RNA sequence: CCUGCGGCGGCCGCAGGAAGAGGAACGGAGCGAGUCCCCGGGGCGCGAUUCCCUGAGCUGUGGGACGUGCACCCAGGACUCGCUCACACAUG
């Protein structure tokens, strides 16, 4: 269980037992990979499996946790994650 | 292997993932032949080429 | 049975439509095998051909012959013959020897007509030369065999270009010319040579060490045949009308000269019988003629086979068969076929 | 279409068969795939003559790139095997009895079929040099 | 008429005539290095020449091989590594590299280095590569312009991860849609980017970024830095018969066409022709000093990567330019360039430095005691050395 | 009517000189030589040569022999050996071209033969595989001479063609293209051995010697003997000057390096062709590399081999271009202009001041 | 001997054992007159060779 | 069948004799060798004309190369000796019983055949020359 | 005498005029010298190297056979071993360097 | 301090260097000799019995015999030790 958690991204469409959504952290931190996805109530969604698209503006897959289905999250829900699983945009650009 | 081509007026390869033209004839195949390093047909191949006058020696010669 | 011509030969089929195949075509001889199974020819077209023994003979009309082989050859054939020892029982005898123009003497299978062997004779340039004519030796171990001014001897077990020379000619001095026949004495341990210069030679076996030398004919010599005796011997030439007997003994000298039309520059054959007695020839004219050797020989017949040369004639050496080929080189203006022939000279 | 498939040819294609040919040899080349008599392939082909086999084989002249099957010509000619270019690929894997082309098949002789085996041999055996 | 000019041939007197009109030469058609040698800017015209390398063009045959490389399109079966292995085998060297990993799959242009040319494989490998590939998408879309908006969204400096490791960034700098295909959802795209980048991966996110899902059907490089699939591109077949027909026919003429030299690939780069003398000593690691300089092209800035060549045209080595073209013009000594990679073997040109006249006045200078054994001044040094030998070392 | 004929209708080694790169277009033009084509008959035949139609008796040095009594020169030289049954070209080098020869005898050679085969084959394609089979670097056993033995050596047949074959006489035509040296006399020897059949080479013409061959320029015996009996009769040279050619045709396939007529008569005394002499230098001229030095009116001064490429000559000022082969040109041809030149005019004046 | 020839429609030998050409024309030897340096009919060949306008000096030139 | 023939003559094959003339010059010469009175090579013909030796000399107008023959029409000027060319060497030499050919043949005057040498004489004396 | 041991020269093709062709397969494609003895596996003697002819990689040879041997004896693909000093290395045949 | 090579992306080890970049006659030619390389008795003419011969023997656009005479069997290249000519940067 987290101690506090940040936003990590809102949804975006789903994807094959997974759920795709665009990141939108504050300063573009990037989030770690097989990290914790948690809800507003910090109840776990799934975990990080994927990130990609452009340095300024990306998107990550999240693989499901077994409770939880694809098509029930509705348009632009956002999600959450731990602070201590992100990083600086200055690590990977330079 | 899916990818086709056939050559454009410029002289490059428009790829294509159909067997014919859009003026009819047959598409080539993007990739090259097979090999294998225990090959023993060299005079075999080279026999030939010469013949039809299609060996690389006999085309004109590049711009360098 | 036994040879008599007493009375004309009876007619017994030859074959004509094969040799009509070439335009103007023309036969180059016949030989018997010296077994009596079959006889080979030699024709124009550079193809020499064996006819088995007729089979209605010893079964009245008689179909045309069918030759059982063809075995082509791909330039002039200069001379052909049987193997010495041949016998039909045994395959490894039955061959024929061959040779051609700036070609090597080829081996004939006579059964299959495959390519056997080949001797071949080089120069000091190791360039191939043809041999104008061929003899087997009386054992059948060796083949002689003329060229210009020298014979060679390839051992007949040992087929390729090895051979023994022997020079006829060493420092303008003995027998010139290309040497154009070979005969074996059956008594003595000698062979004879004929040239297309003039002369003919003696020579010893072992050696080759001349015997003797002798002149007589006015023309090339074209073939030579030992009596049976082994002491008499004959001979005869190309544009020359006498046919010349010789003797061992008393030598230098023809003893006696017979008579027959020779217009062309052709290998006019003739042929003793196995017992020695007759003596035939052909000629251009187209009259073969028929001597018995027991003095002179006289002359017993003349008959006409055909109305053209009968540039061949030989005979069968059990049976009494004679057997005749004809045909000439015709010549041209500006602007009858040959053939092969059998007769039974058998008695009445 | 014979004539329409000349435009889709390749440089060492020849000797071409003939339109008529062309025919003959797919009907001896079906005749042999019931009997089982053919081999099919470049893999194939170029093992089984190799190893001994004799026949005809027949190439197909839409094959590129050239390099797949340009060594098979003189295979043949240092065994005196009678080969022939057929025109498309497509037509001889339809008549060889398979889903897809092929660049080569050789049809090997059978008492079940030599009259029109022979009717294709002797008249691919008398094919003109390029 | 042809019996005309044979008649005038033989009647009229011909002549090289003299003439005051400039010599202008024409070296627009002039092989690799040496094309528009006329338009380089000319320090100098004195030097001596030696006589010792070639023309890379007409270099003998097995030194032809052992400073070239090879523009091979890679079949589908072997990995990298072992069809430059073959190579290897084939053409009977020592060592050999490459351009690019292509995976075992992957076919097209792979820049295969042969021994002396293997030092240019850093350069090579780091060299921006474009793709032709098709995209299999698990599930069905709307249409086509959805597929070409998912390669619009990607193009520019995305997220990568290697496939079965950390996050790494790799620019893709242009996407195309060529076409696509509803029925059994395959789409070609042709793609530029940067070396490493992982196609497999692009592939996979055009599937998530869609919605539908996807993988890599097949993949093609169809440029590797210079080379192109239509650049003298060779098959390993070719490769394989140009050595043969070279063991059996002692014909060289398909090696020829095959392998071509390293200096056809750094014709891109900008040329400083340096002196005879001057190149053994690059060689064996000297700094690239002014008093070499024959020759030097427009555009030349600091910190760009230049070619220095010598007089024949062969590659002496890869350098990093310390003075801009404006300042070679203008200047009367210094450092020109320092080495980044030398290219030329050792003592393809002989050994000629310390015999000029500022060298030679250093070492009788260090002879006479006046200076230092490691050539450093003293108390007793003359004020017009001390003053005017600015000594680069520092 | 010179002015009207475009450069490259300018004959021997002055064709398309245009197109080689000019250093310097400035020269002092002296009255000495003459266009190579225009030689007083006597020097015209001292630097010429034949191209030759062997007859088929005689041996090539027997050939040759009578060439230099026809002629009246004291030297000839023939351009590779044809064995004295073989036809064909032969190129006849005359007195100064006789230092030519060797580039002449190493040349590539082509052959039109009959083989006569011992046996029948199944066609003429057979007989066209196996000359297929003996094109590339073969061996072959080079024949014994004096009693000894020389080794069994390689020899390159280019390429090989079966013309013609007649079945009935078992006789084949083929023309093949050949290194210097080969003897076709033994290729025909192993063509049937790889047949099977045997064989023999039955005839042999010799239709091409390097740059000269039987389709142009080629003269017979009786036209050398009736072209001189023309000039010694009738004082005639218009026969002469068609069967003898000027040894420059030899040499246009070379890279050329004109010179200033100040440096000709140097080279001709065993000076090093220097930069400062040249005028113009063709394009594709490389080290260690076989070229020939010309005057500004077409006449061959030496064979010189490279010591500087074409680029390399156009970035320098001075030095040794080309270093010597062979000189071809007679001393004093020219007259001596060397030591007058900027810099070596302040060499001597400052060692004299 | 053996060898004949006949000139293409570009001047070019084109060897064959043949006497006739594909035209019906006769094929010439391929080998020169036998020669002698004993000849001593030179004046011969050149009086008729003129008059029939056949000796080399009367041809077209030769281009070089 | 004349007019084939006249495809083939050469540069120097002047006075060619008319088609009747050719005829009378070819029963000349199979009467004078069945008299023994010709001469039929370059080697022979050359040796009598230099003994000056008189006779009608024929020559084939078809001979190549030239120069084996191309001396004799001069030698003949110089004796003042009838000479004329006829279409073919092959029929020259058939015409004296002879299957290979031959370029030139010397035809004697004899009584056997004086009418018909005379004949022929007046005619190729009678001919334009160029 | 018979030597120690026979190194494989090469294998039967037709024969051609009362001698054997044979196509040469030597490990390093060494050739072999000129009248050197060839011998079947037994150590027999069967003839000598006459010719030597064919490209320098692919080359083929005669053999001028025994006084008892018949070229007619020999089967197809048939092995011939020769003296391994009787060969040389290809190499002195190659340009020198 | 620089370079190169190898080992596991920076370090380690080994190896070559420490480099200011010279030289507008260097050190050539042409002959001759010795030694290597190269390096398949024949060729030409005339004479007399038309000198013989349309040979199935190449062959009359040439083959042979006997007299006789005649001219061929080098020229190059490389190495080595002489003689001769120069010791040449090419005249704006």
């Amino acid at each position: 269980p987290p101690e506090r958690v940040v936003l990590l991204g809102e949804f975006l469409h789903p994807c094959e037992d997974d759920i795709v959504c665009k990141c939108t952290t504050d300063e573009n931190k990037v989030p770690y990979f097989n990290a914790p996805v948690y809800l507003e109530n910090k109840e776990q969604i799934g975990k990080v499996d994927e990130i990609f698209g452009q340095l300024r503006d990306f998107y990550f897959s999240v693989k499901l946790s077994e409770n939880m289905k694809a098509s029930s999250f509705k348009k632009l829900q956002k999600f959450y994650i731990d602070p201590y699983k992100l990083l600086p945009l200055q690590r990977f650009l330079p | 292997m899916f990818l086709q081509y056939y050559l454009n007026e410029q002289g490059d390869r428009v790829y294509t993932l159909k067997k014919f033209d859009p003026m009819g004839q047959q598409t080539c195949s993007a990739h090259p032949a097979r090999f294998s390093p225990d090959d023993k047909y060299s005079r075999h191949r080279i026999t030939i080429k010469k013949r039809f006058k299609v060996l690389m020696t006999q085309q004109p010669r590049p711009v360098l | 049975w036994n040879y008599s011509f007493s009375q004309l030969p009876r007619f017994l089929s030859g074959s004509w439509s094969e040799f009509s195949t070439q335009p103007e075509n023309f036969l180059k001889g016949c030989k018997w095998a010296p077994d009596g199974s079959c006889i080979l020819t030699n024709s124009a077209d550079n193809i020499l051909r064996i006819y088995n023994l007729p089979p209605e003979l010893y079964h009245v009309e008689y179909a045309e012959m069918v030759p059982v082989l063809r075995m082509v050859e791909g330039d002039t054939i200069y001379d052909y013959c049987w193997y010495s020892l041949m016998s039909s029982a045994q395959p490894d005898t039955s061959y024929v020897a061959s040779s051609s123009r700036e070609n090597p003497i080829h081996i004939w299978d006579a059964f299959t007509g495959e390519l056997r062997a080949s001797f071949r004779a080089y120069n000091h340039l190791d360039e191939l030369t043809a041999a104008h004519s061929l003899c087997f030796s009386p054992d059948g171990s060796q083949l002689f065999c003329g060229f210009n001014r020298t014979v060679r001897v390839f051992s007949t077990a040992r087929p390729g270009r090895d051979c023994e020379v022997r020079a006829t000619f060493a420092k303008k001095q003995g027998q010139s010319g290309i040497i154009s026949c070979i005969a074996f004495s059956p008594a003595q341990p000698l062979y004879a040579c004929g040239s297309y210069g003039r002369s003919l030679g003696l020579y010893a076996w072992d050696d080759g060490s001349p015997l003797a030398l002798l002149g007589g004919h006015q023309g090339g010599i074209t073939h030579l045949c030992f009596h049976p005796d082994g002491n008499r011997f004959f001979s005869g030439a190309r544009k020359d009308a006498e046919l010349l007997c010789w003797d061992l003994r008393q030598s230098g000298y023809p003893l006696w000269s017979l008579g027959r039309e020779v217009t062309t520059n052709q290998r006019i054959y003739f042929d003793l019988d196995p017992t020695g007695q007759f003596l035939v020839s052909g000629s251009t004219s187209g009259a073969v003629s028929v001597w018995d050797t027991d003095g002179k020989p006289e002359p017993v017949l003349s008959f006409l086979p055909q109305k053209d040369c009968t540039n061949g004639v030989s005979l069968h050496p059990s049976l009494p068969l004679l057997a005749t080929a004809s045909g000439q080189r015709v010549f041209p203006e500006p602007t009858l076929e040959c053939r092969l022939q059998l007769w039974w000279c058998g008695g009445a | 279409t014979y004539q329409e498939l000349l435009v889709n040819q390749n440089p060492i294609a020849q000797p071409l068969a003939s339109r008529r040919l062309t025919r003959k040899l797919y009907k001896c080349i079906k005749k042999a795939v019931k009997q089982k008599q053919i081999r099919r392939g470049v893999k194939e082909v170029q093992k089984f003559v190799n190893k001994g086999e004799k026949g005809i084989m027949v190439l197909a002249g839409d094959t590129l790139p050239i390099e797949v099957y340009c060594h098979l010509p003189v295979m043949c000619e240092d065994r005196n095997l009678p080969y022939v270019y057929i025109p498309s690929k497509t037509d001889l894997g339809a008549a060889a009895g398979s889903k897809r082309p092929t660049c080569v098949i050789m049809v090997k002789p059978h008492e079940e079929y030599q009259e029109a085996y022979d009717e294709c041999l002797e008249e691919v055996q008398s094919l003109p040099l390029p | 008429p042809e019996e005309d000019v044979a008649e005038i041939q033989h009647a009229e007197e011909f002549l090289i005539k003299p003439e005051s009109k400039v010599a202008k030469l024409d070296t627009s058609q002039w092989p690799l290095l040496l094309k528009n040698f006329d338009k380089l800017n000319v320090r100098t015209t004195h030097y001596t020449p030696l006589a010792c390398g070639s023309n890379p063009l007409k270099r003998e045959i097995g030194d032809y091989i052992r400073t070239g490389f090879i523009n091979l399109d890679k079949p589908s079966n072997p990995s990298s590594h072992e069809v430059v292995a073959w190579i290897r085998r084939i053409l009977r060297v020592e060592k050999t590299g490459h351009s690019g990993t292509l995976d075992p799959k992957v076919t097209g242009c792979l820049i295969v280095c042969i021994e002396r040319a293997t030092r240019l494989v850093k350069s090579q490998q780091s060299a921006g590569k474009e793709y032709v590939g098709i995209v299999r998408l698990h599930n069905a879309i709307e249409g086509g312009t959805q597929l070409s908006r998912a390669l619009e969204t990607l193009t520019g400096a995305l997220f990568q991860r290697p496939p079965l490791r950390q996050l790494r960034v790799r620019t893709i700098y242009e996407s195309k849609m060529i076409e696509y295909d509803p029925e059994r959802r395959l789409g070609i795209f042709w793609v530029s980017c940067e070396a490493g980048t992982y196609i497999r991966t692009l592939c996979v996110h055009l599937g998530l970024l869609l919605g539908v899902g996807g993988q890599m059907q097949e993949l093609r490089r169809v440029r590797s830095g210079v080379m192109s699939e239509k650049d003298h591109m060779v098959t390993m077949h070719d490769v394989l018969d140009a050595q043969w027909l070279y063991d059996n026919h002692k014909d060289e003429s398909y090696l020829r066409r095959v392998v071509y030299p390293l200096e056809k690939l750094l014709t891109s780069h900008k040329r400083l022709v340096m002196k005879d003398s001057a190149v053994n000593a690059i060689c064996y690691g000297a700094k690239i000093m002014l008093p070499g300089v024959l020759r030097y092209e427009d555009g030349i800035e600091v910190n760009q990567e230049i070619v220095v060549i010598t007089t024949k045209g062969e590659a002496i080595c890869m350098a990093i330019a310390l003075m801009t073209t404006a300042v070679i013009s203008t200047c009367d000594h210094g450092i020109v360039a320092k080495i980044k990679r030398v290219i030329m073997e050792r003592d393809t040109y002989p050994r000629k430095w310390g015999l000029g006249p500022k060298a030679s006045q250093k070492k009788l200078m260090i002879k006479q005691g006046l200076l230092d054994k490691h050539g450093k001044p003293t108390d007793s040094t003359p004020a017009t050395w001390k003053q005017e030998y600015v000594d680069y070392s520092e």
